[PDB]
This record gives structure tokens, C-alpha cells and sequence, in this order.
């Protein structure tokens, strides 16, 4: 549920970078 | 804190080249290695070897290894 959509992948080790559907690839370390 | 999983095993890999020597030759380098990952270093592995690491990584390495000393005349 929340867990992952609310809150980001936050699991030891991964990354989940924000693509903006109105600016693309967020190139940003989150 | 999410549980990392790693699997630290050996596995008998066998690996398998037709690499002659020095000269050529269809020379069948059956070495069958039996291997672990570095459980003794750090966590990052995760984010490179993580899980089946084995067949993964290790098998170019041993075909580095094994031109490094079969196909430089060894055999």
C-alpha cells in the first residue's frame, strides 16, 4: 500500500529517482 | 534497516573455454571452480554482485585468469 506508494522504494541499497511527468528525469540523488 | 540478501555459497562452476596457449589449439579448459563471495569485506557488494553473483561475475574472471595462464603457453 503506502509503503510504496506513498513512500519511495526506501529498501537497504535501492534508489528511485523522480521522473516529473511535466520535466522529465529529475536527475537528483533520491 | 531492510534485509539484504546475499546467498554467500560456493558453487562448482564449471567453466569451459576452447582456448589453445601461446599457439593455437582447440585445447578444452574445463575448470570446475568452486567459489564464494568476499563475506569478509562490505555490504556494497549488493549493489554489484548481489544475488547469483556466482555465474554472474566469476566466470569472466576465471576467463581472464585462464588466459592469463593457459593462453599465455600453458597448455
Amino acid at each position: 500500500g503506502v509503503v510504496n506508494s506513498a513512500l519511495y522504494n526506501v529498501d537497504a541499497g535501492h534508489r528511485a529517482v523522480i521522473f516529473d511527468r511535466f520535466r522529465g528525469v529529475q536527475d537528483i540523488v533520491v | 534497516q531492510y534485509p539484504i540478501i546475499y546467498d554467500i555459497r560456493a558453487r562448482p562452476r564449471k567453466i569451459s573455454s576452447p582456448t589453445g596457449s601461446k599457439d593455437l589449439q582447440m585445447v578444452n579448459i574445463s575448470l570446475r571452480v568452486l567459489s564464494r563471495p568476499n563475506a569478509q569485506e562490505l555490504p556494497s557488494m549488493y549493489q554489484r554482485l548481489g544475488l547469483d553473483y556466482e555465474e554472474r561475475v566469476l566466470p569472466s574472471i576465471v576467463n581472464e585468469v585462464l588466459k592469463s595462464v593457459v593462453a599465455k603457453f600453458n597448455a
